[PDB]
């Protein structure tokens, strides 16, 4: 399937004119993975954007954070263009500093991604990356096939030994799944483009002892599922399912087992010592900065939170005490150093309309909430 | 990530052989032992991809044991055609690494001559050069080395006459030299 | 049937630059180099997954390079060869068959490099025929052949019988010996036995013969001295039996 992407444009601070800042677009939603962004200042791309490594949220849909140092003035303007395979022109959104432009039991799962783009008999790719929840804990270089280890504690509690075999046989595995794929499409060309994706690792719940999982998705759907020691089709794809599952199960006992190791047994040593090294970092407290704009449609009050850590947070409109219903709560969406942004929207009638309040409630706070007064 | 026994290893025909193995891995790598014999290039004997996996062939076995990181080589009954070098091994990246192979042990098994007969006999050229021939000796004899750099002895070497049922050591002596006499030679 | 290694021998002078050939088993995406010295335990050089080179020793010398360019056949070069470069350089190939696939070796590139081509030398070859004591106290005729003066130690000794090779009966000394041992550019000598009935060597018809294929220098070689090239050779010594 394909899917149009969702572009949306905000800044890492309240904008000041003539103060240096971070322009972020977070493009997400998104299939296949095969994708255009740039950062535009006053209609040219700006050089030097950086971007987050490809990953994917839980429908397989893609998502990428895009962000370059700018200085907003007056003047000046900003804007996200994205093209896409969806789109039959290339979509800009305009940075507005006023609106911007655009589960169950608790949990922790370390897990390993990896994206496999066939877009010809000549040409496929393979890439990949570490994720302790939505925090990257691990890149992979392509050219030199090694893994990139992001914070000073990604190696957990494993040794240099340990991690080297494992890292030796990512490569193999890349390198190998790339071309079976490959040498299974190569004998009908129609097919093409297309992707596959894997998520495998394990995940703690809490009550619960470490489980692994091993998942993949062709063309952003459902494929199969490592269940036990079978591979098991989604019931969603059919004939296809069918066909790769009677492979695996049959012709690749020494890959099941290989799988089932891995998720089962070094996936939760590996968690298990991560959570540990990485414990001041994960449970870290990072103040959310507040502030108010507004547009015309009526005025619309718009209260933003950004720079918060953890995830969690609680932001109202408030009438003394009151909650306002009809407050239209935004994404939460992630800034390039892992804290998050969020804005809240209120449409009002008349004027300044008496007291209203704007209440940012957060675990970093320490008990005393952020109230800004329009 | 691989430490055998050094060799060489000499015993009898009929004598148990234990060769020690031990290894240091993370993760989950397959063990093996290969062979080379006399002549010839390198050949898996046996091997095992798990923990308390018994490898076995032509009587030889290794258990991969985990809690002491070995996988000895061992064989209850040792035979003459067994005379090879044998090499322990191991393959990391769970079972899909390259081998990795320890330094490797000779093992030379020794016939039981039924008959020893022990003689020196001397040989003439075919074209009044001569060599000098030890044979018939039992496999327990040692055959000395040689005190002159002007005469050359050879280990001994082990033949079969496979269609007699009939083995025999012999080893060679010859020099360049008009005092050499086959009476002194061993 | 196996995987095949071309050449099976190389001498070449310090220096000049030398390439080798592996045609794995077809079919085997994994193939390795290693790295063997008389005596110990094979060194790691490279492997390929098909094409790609996904895994070099990090001790692999600058000098030694690799390719496998359509995932089959692969060739190591080894450019300006020095001594401690001498020895058999193993190729093998594994299939797809799982974890703890067996790896299937070849035969080998023996790789001798020698300072002076004109220290190469053949074997000269002699048959040593059978003792009367030994025929009248056992009734069995050991033939002995002797190889000497050649260098290096590259060498395979077999023995004919009316003009088929024969196993049987046969004892080569498992090792060359060196004639100088002081001399780390010794020439060499090995002794191989054929024993026999004592009726078989006491009939005149029977012929037997003693070959030792030499590995030396080839074509491309060049050679100024005064004496024969030593190329790859066979150098044979015979004998008939007697009666008597
Ligand atoms: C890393 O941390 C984990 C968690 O403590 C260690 O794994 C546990 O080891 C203890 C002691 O052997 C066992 O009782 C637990 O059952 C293990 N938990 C598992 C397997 O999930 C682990 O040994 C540490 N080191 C490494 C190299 O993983
Ligand atoms: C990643 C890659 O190789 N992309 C190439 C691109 O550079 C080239 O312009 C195009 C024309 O064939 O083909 C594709
Ligand atoms: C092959 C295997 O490991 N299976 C075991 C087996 O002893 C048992 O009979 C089966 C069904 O209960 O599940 C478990
Ligand atoms: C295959 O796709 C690659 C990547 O787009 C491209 O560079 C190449 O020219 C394509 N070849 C075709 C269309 O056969
Ligand atoms: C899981 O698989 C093993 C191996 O077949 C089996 O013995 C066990 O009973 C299974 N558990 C399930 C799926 O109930
Ligand atoms: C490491 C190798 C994993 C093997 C995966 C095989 C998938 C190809 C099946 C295509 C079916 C039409
Ligand atoms: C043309 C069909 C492509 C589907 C390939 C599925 C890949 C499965 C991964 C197996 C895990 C080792
Ligand atoms: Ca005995």
């Amino acid at each position: 399937i394909q899917r149009t992407p969702k572009i949306q444009v905000y800044s890492r601070h309240p904008a000041e004119n003539g103060k240096s800042n971070f322009l972020n677009c977070y493009v997400s939603g998104f299939h296949p993975s095969d994708i255009e962004v740039d950062l535009l200042k006053n209609g040219e791309r700006i050089e030097k954007v950086e971007h987050s490594d490809l990953s994917f949220s839980k429908d397989w849909s893609f998502y990428l954070l895009y962000y370059t140092e700018f200085t907003p003035t007056e003047k000046d303007e900003y804007a996200c263009r994205v093209n896409h395979v969806t789109l039959s022109q290339p979509k800009i959104v305009k940075w507005d500093r006023d609106i911007g432009g655009g589960g169950g039991s608790e949990h922790v799962s370390f897990h390993v991604i990896q994206i496999f783009s066939f877009v010809n008999q000549s040409w496929a790719r393979g890439q990949g990356s570490g994720w302790l929840d939505e925090l990257q804990t691990h890149g992979w270089d392509s050219e030199s096939g090694t893994i990139i280890f992001l914070h000073n504690w990604s190696k957990g509690n494993f040794s240099n030994e340990e991690l080297s075999d494992l890292e030796l046989l990512f490569r193999f595995y890349l390198f190998g799944l790339t071309r079976e794929i490959q040498d299974h499409a190569s004998q009908d060309y129609s097919k093409y483009p297309f992707e596959v994706q894997v998520k495998a690792g394990c995940e703690l719940h809490s009550g619960k002892s470490p489980e692994g999982f091993f998942q993949v998705a062709f063309n952003g759907l459902d494929l199969l599922s490592f269940q036990n020691t079978t591979w098991v089709p989604s019931p969603g794809c059919g004939s296809l399912a069918q066909s790769v599952c009677h492979l695996l199960n049959h012709q690749y006992e020494g890959v099941t087992e290989t799988v089932y190791n891995l998720i089962r047994s070094t996936c939760p040593r590996f968690l298990l010592g991560l959570l540990d090294a990485g414990k001041m970092y994960v449970h870290r407290q990072v103040r959310p900065e507040a502030w108010l704009s507004s547009r015309p449609s009526q005025l619309l009050l718009v209260c933003h939170a950004s720079g918060f850590y953890p995830k969690p947070v609680w932001v109202t409109w408030m009438r003394n005490e009151q909650e306002q219903l009809g407050t239209k709560h935004g994404d939460i969406l992630p800034n390039a150093d892992g804290t998050w942004y969020l804005q809240v929207i209120l449409e009002v009638a008349s004027e300044e309309p008496a007291g209203l309040s704007c209440r940012v409630r957060h675990s970093s706070l320490g008990g005393q909430d952020i109230i800004l007064y329009w | 990530s691989v430490t055998q026994m050094e060799g060489p290893v000499t015993l009898s025909e009929e004598a148990f052989l234990t060769i020690n193995c031990t290894y240091t891995a993370t993760g989950y790598p397959s063990l093996f032992w290969y062979v080379q014999y006399p002549g010839e290039g390198l050949q898996l004997l046996l091997k095992a991809t798990k923990a308390d996996d018994k490898g076995s062939n032509k009587g030889f076995e290794a258990t991969y044991r985990k809690e002491t990181t070995s996988f000895h080589l061992e064989k209850g009954s040792v035979q003459v055609s067994d005379s090879a070098v044998y090499f322990c091994a191991l393959s990391d990246q769970y079972g899909w690494g390259k081998l990795q192979f320890g330094a490797g042990t000779q093992v030379v098994v020794t016939p039981d001559i039924q008959n020893p007969d022990p003689a020196v006999y001397q040989l003439r050229d075919s074209k009044d050069k001569s060599v000098c021939l030890f044979t018939d000796f039992d496999s327990q004899t040692n055959v000395s080395q040689s005190k002159d750099s002007d005469v050359y002895i050879t280990d001994k070497c082990v033949l079969d006459m496979r269609s007699m049922d009939f083995k025999s050591n012999s080893a060679v002596a010859w020099s360049n030299k008009s005092d050499f006499a086959c009476a002194n030679a061993f | 049937t196996g995987v095949s290694q071309n050449p099976r021998h190389k001498i070449t002078k310090r220096g000049q630059n030398v390439t080798f050939r592996c045609d794995p088993i077809s079919e085997h995406n994994r193939l390795y180099w290693y790295r063997q010295t008389l005596g110990q335990g094979p060194e790691f050089l490279t492997y390929f997954q098909n094409e790609a080179q996904l895994e070099k020793s990090r001790l692999l010398s600058d000098r030694f390079s690799a390719e496998r360019p359509k995932g089959s056949f692969s060739t190591l070069e080894i450019q300006r060869t020095e001594q401690g470069d001498s020895a058999m350089y193993l190729c093998a190939s594994s299939p797809r068959t799982g974890r703890g696939a067996e790896a299937f070796f070849g035969q080998g590139t023996r790789l001798t490099v020698v300072e002076d081509l004109n220290k190469v030398f053949p074997p000269e070859v002699a048959v040593f025929e059978p003792s009367e004591a030994e025929i009248s106290h056992t009734q069995k005729a050991t033939l002995v052949c002797l190889a000497t003066g050649f260098y290096p130690d590259h060498v395979e000794l077999s023995w004919w019988v009316n003009g088929k090779e024969v196993h049987s009966g046969v004892c080569t000394d498992p090792q060359p010996l060196k004639e100088q041992p002081a001399l780390n550019d010794s020439r060499y000598a090995l002794s191989s036995r054929l024993r026999v009935s004592a009726t078989f060597w006491q009939d005149p018809r029977n012929h037997f013969r003693c070959q030792v294929q030499f590995y030396g220098l080839s074509e491309n070689d060049e050679w100024t001295q005064d004496r024969a090239k030593p190329v790859t050779q066979i150098v044979s010594a015979e004998a008939w039996g007697r009666a008597d």
